[PDB]
């Protein structure tokens, strides 16, 4: 018996369920097929309307304590939820209702985690992470914007084979995943240290690879996986292309100031 | 009851209602009507999302506007950012490199294949296949049939079918169907053979691990997949040969290189020849259906032009056309006020006057959530939703107040008639049409033993059918269009010439103290802007008009309808509690909900 997985949509832009594809350790074909049951998901599940919400009381009574609620997205708390309308009702509705018998809760990308860019300044929709309206429940956040695929899989993975959620620092991110900072084994470290730098695009210094500080580079202040675990299967990732780190697994970094603006301090980071 | 655009509306029969839309990109409600014989006779398009990025942008730095509206759409990932970074450096008057240019064309383009491919099997191929239906085909024949519909796919035998409907088999007795729960299969709307199902189905699974190979070029140059990064004024990814240290360099590009190459196969061997053969069995079923405003209205702002900063040279031609006339391609201008217009009549917004039609330079987003009085249920429980009064979150795109169809079929349309008048460019996607033509209409019917038909393209093309097909196309011109974008980007750089971003206008200080500008960008889903004013080195104003917003836009002060739901009108329902033409159709134009309200 495959456990169940309900994976529910707020308010989001669909990255997360994108990102889940792209896993290559494991498949996200072998997941769906022989790890999870992924009985409830917009984006993939054939059935709609009203074949689509029956599901969701058939698996809620079946698995009673035993299917694990995915959330990608946030509700609104604004235009009395129906800025996130689900089968006429606000979507905060139906969280609540799947949330009440789930045995863990994935928070999954910021955008459930800590509210992503609909939770930017000034949030006309007051869109809200999961973990402050559940407050009753076990939730594992897995912060990024998206979050990398294979930490997705990852979590999921762990959560299958133990039956039990991994270990979590204190802001509930997953200690495997999020334990390092970008800056800790970031491979323009050498120049960080040597004071060389890039201070203009595509200057001599960017040509050589030169550390990304000075074009406003948040790595140093930024806990993921990217600079050494990396993206599509260890392909690249923000600072290895020549952009500086946005902070994109950090609560609140779409409000931290422009993008590249420059840490202040630079001595904490040596 | 009213007439519009030539669709006779009548909202006095059986009301259906879909919510949640599935198989879509975020948020969806789809409510009809149906006559006495299960014929759609109304149809309420309702976009249930909105999270405002517009209103949040207000204040920020245009240098770090791109990363904001990316996230608009995971889906179309990156097209958002084009966009931005092409409206900013147009308010600013920055010309980018050429090698920047190039690099973006391929970001984009390998956007277009991966979205569509993506779509066509992971979204799409539920409505045209039946996943059941394939557990009783014949291996032996599957394989017979998948070397009739593309006989350079290597992956043909026999024995690969029957390994793939065993695991298939055993997923589905295991009473656990996942995905495939409480799904519609059976219905009389399916008429695929058991053969073409199973090939489908495998198609499907192999897609599905394919797809995560061709975003990696976004990840060389861009860094991640999804939401890869850009850059006003250029790309962040320098480039040197000559050390290991650069973004950068032949082995970088040499990978690129084998990933496009990788994406031509696909689409030639397995993507084009699927939807031409699922195509033609649905033809021979006569379900033409779903053509709506593409018979008539279309548009497009035109893009991939062979020489940068010349509109003329477009390899998707844009433009507009109305009334069906082909004959005549209209000139398109973003720039014009009386061109490009937002109502918001029927959406949950507010404007000063709400009789007019706001040009996106002058545009205006504050949320107005309120219920027409013939609502069936409450503000916070919707039974039945009131589309006389305020019914979505999606404002309504009107082109000099003409209601218009975008995404790949209106391009393909707008080549075809490009080409007709002479315009050497569109050559390709002309002949891709006439060679689909040929296929639907006699080659594959020749090869599965069916009549031949004698279908022109002004018939097939306005239809579900049609606008399915010239997705796949446009997924094939894509791949071929970025093998050519890399050749010249290494003969560039070979060249001597290694530029990648100009700076020259990176510090505000260099700013005019205001500036106005725009950016167009041919999304996988049709046309998409992005407007912009600046003051003082902020936003002043910052409005989208998306590709889903045109085609899922509600009616605007006149009461005319838009795309998705004039392509509702006059189909026939096997089942009205069965939404599987309601969801054919609907799929059939890659409705992106986030997209769409923003
Ligand atoms: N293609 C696409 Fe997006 Ni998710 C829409 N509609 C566009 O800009
Ligand atoms: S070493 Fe730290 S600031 Fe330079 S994470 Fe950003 S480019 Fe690496
Ligand atoms: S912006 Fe890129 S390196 Fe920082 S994906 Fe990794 S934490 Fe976001
Ligand atoms: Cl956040
Ligand atoms: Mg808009």
């Amino acid at each position: 018996p495959r456990t169940p997985v309900l994976w529910l949509h707020g308010l989001e832009c669909t990255c997360c369920s994108e990102s889940f594809i792209r896993s290559a350790h494991p498949l996200a074909k072998d997941v769906v097929l022989s790890m999870i049951s992924l009985d409830y998901d917009d984006t993939l599940m054939a059935a709609a309307g009203h074949q689509a919400e029956a599901i969701l009381e058939e698996i809620m009574t079946k698995y009673k304590g035993n299917y694990i609620l995915a959330v990608e997205g946030n509700p609104p708390l604004n235009q009395d939820g129906m800025s996130c309308i689900i089968g006429g009702r606000p979507f905060i509705e139906q969280l609540k209702y799947v949330a009440k018998d789930a045995k863990a809760i994935i928070s999954w990308g910021s955008c459930a985690s800590w509210g992503c860019v609909q939770a930017a300044k000034p949030n006309p929709t007051q869109a809200t992470p999961v973990h402050k309206v559940i407050t009753d429940k076990p939730i594992i956040k897995v912060p990024g914007c998206p979050p990398i695929a294979e930490v997705m899989t990852g979590v999921i993975t762990y959560m299958l084979t133990f039956d039990r959620i991994p270990e979590l620092d204190r802001q509930g991110r997953p200690k495997m995943f999020y334990s390092q900072r970008i800056h800790d084994k970031c491979y323009r470290r050498p120049h960080f240290d040597a004071g060389q730098f890039v201070e203009e695009w595509d200057d001599e210094s960017a040509r050589k690879g030169f550390c990304l500080y000075k074009m406003g580079c948040k790595g140093p202040t930024t806990y993921n996986a990217c600079s050494t675990t990396r993206w599509n299967e260890g392909t690249s990732f923000c600072i290895q292309s020549g952009h500086g780190c946005i902070g994109c697994s950090e609560d609140g970094f779409w409000d931290k100031g422009s993008f590249y603006d420059r840490l202040t301090g630079i001595s904490q980071f040596g | 009851a009213y007439a519009t655009q030539g669709f006779n509306l009548d909202d006095r029969g059986r009301r259906i209602v879909v919510d949640p839309v599935t198989r879509i990109e975020g948020h969806m409600r789809c409510e009809v009507n149906v006559d006495a014989n299960n014929v759609i006779r109304n149809a309420v398009s309702t976009g249930t999302m909105w999270r405002g990025l517009e209103v949040i942008l207000k204040g920020r730095d245009p240098r770090d506007a791109w990363a904001f509206v990316e996230r608009i759409c995971g889906v179309c990932t990156g097209c958002h950012a084009l966009a931005s970074v092409r409206a900013v450096e147009n308010a600013l008057d920055i010309r980018i490199p050429k090698n920047a240019h190039l690099i973006r064309e391929i970001m984009a383009k390998t956007l277009q294949v991966h979205d569509h491919a993506v779509h066509f099997y992971h979204l799409h191929a539920l409505d045209w296949v039946d996943v059941m239906s394939a557990l009783k085909a014949d291996p032996k024949r599957t394989s017979e049939l998948q070397q009739l519909v593309s006989p350079a796919h290597p992956l043909s035998s026999a024995g690969y079918f029957r390994d793939i409907q065993n695991r298939l088999k055993r997923f589905v007795e295991s009473g656990q169907l996942g995905p495939f729960m409480n799904g519609y299969w059976g219905s009389k709307a399916y008429v695929l053979p058991p053969e073409a199902n199973l090939m489908a189905v495998t198609h499907y699974l192999e897609a599905l691990d394919l797809q995560k190979e061709w975003v990696k070029i976004h990840t060389i140059f861009g860094g991640k997949n999804p939401h890869p990064n850009y850059l006003v004024g250029g790309v962040p990814c320098a480039i040197n040969l000559d050390a290991a240290s650069a973004p950068v360099n032949m082995e970088r590009l040499s990978f690129v290189k084998a990933r496009i190459d990788e994406i031509i196969e696909f689409n030639k061997n397995v993507y084009v020849p699927d939807v031409l053969a699922i195509g033609t069995l649905y033809k021979q079923a006569g379900w033409l259906y779903g053509g709506g405003l593409a018979a008539t209205n279309v548009l497009d702002y035109g893009e991939y032009p062979n020489v940068a900063y010349n509109k003329s040279t477009d390899q998707l031609p844009g433009g507009a056309i109305l009334n069906g006339n082909w004959d005549e391609v209209f000139p398109v201008d973003p720039r014009d006020s009386q061109q490009v217009q937002e109502f918001v009549s029927h959406s949950w917004y507010k404007y000063a006057d709400e009789s007019v039609g706001l040009h996106p330079w002058d545009g205006v987003t504050e949320p107005n959530y309120v219920l027409g009085a013939n609502t069936k249920g409450t503000r916070t429980r919707i039974e039945q939703i009131d589309e006389s009064a305020k019914y979505s979150w999606i404002k309504s795109p009107r082109w000099r107040g003409h209601a218009m169809e975008v995404g790949p079929l209106s391009r393909y349309i707008l080549a075809y008639a490009h080409a007709r008048s002479g315009n050497k460019y569109a050559e390709r996607p002309k002949e891709q049409l006439e060679y689909s033509a040929q296929m639907i209409n006699s080659a594959i019917p020749k090869a599965l033993g069916l009549p031949e038909t004698q279908y022109t393209l002004k018939q097939l093309l306005p239809s579900t059918i049609g606008r399915t097909l010239a997705r796949a196309l446009e997924s094939q011109y894509c791949g071929e269009m970025m093998h050519s974008d890399w050749h010249d980007l290494v003969a560039n750089i070979r060249a001597g010439d290694t530029a990648t971003a100009n700076v020259d206008k990176w510090d505000p200080a260099t700013w005019p103290l205001q500036a106005k500008g725009v950016g167009t960008v041919a999304a996988p889903r049709g046309a998409l802007g992005h407007w912009i004013r600046i003051k003082d080195g902020r936003i002043e104003n910052y409005q989208c008009v998306v590709p889903t917003t045109w085609n899922g836009s509600p009616r605007d002060y006149k009461g005319q309808i838009g795309a998705f739901e004039a392509s509702l009108m006059n189909t026939p329902m096997v089942n009205p509690e069965q939404p599987v033409e309601i969801l054919r159709t609907l799929h059939s134009f890659d409705p992106c909900l986030a997209c769409s309200t923003h």
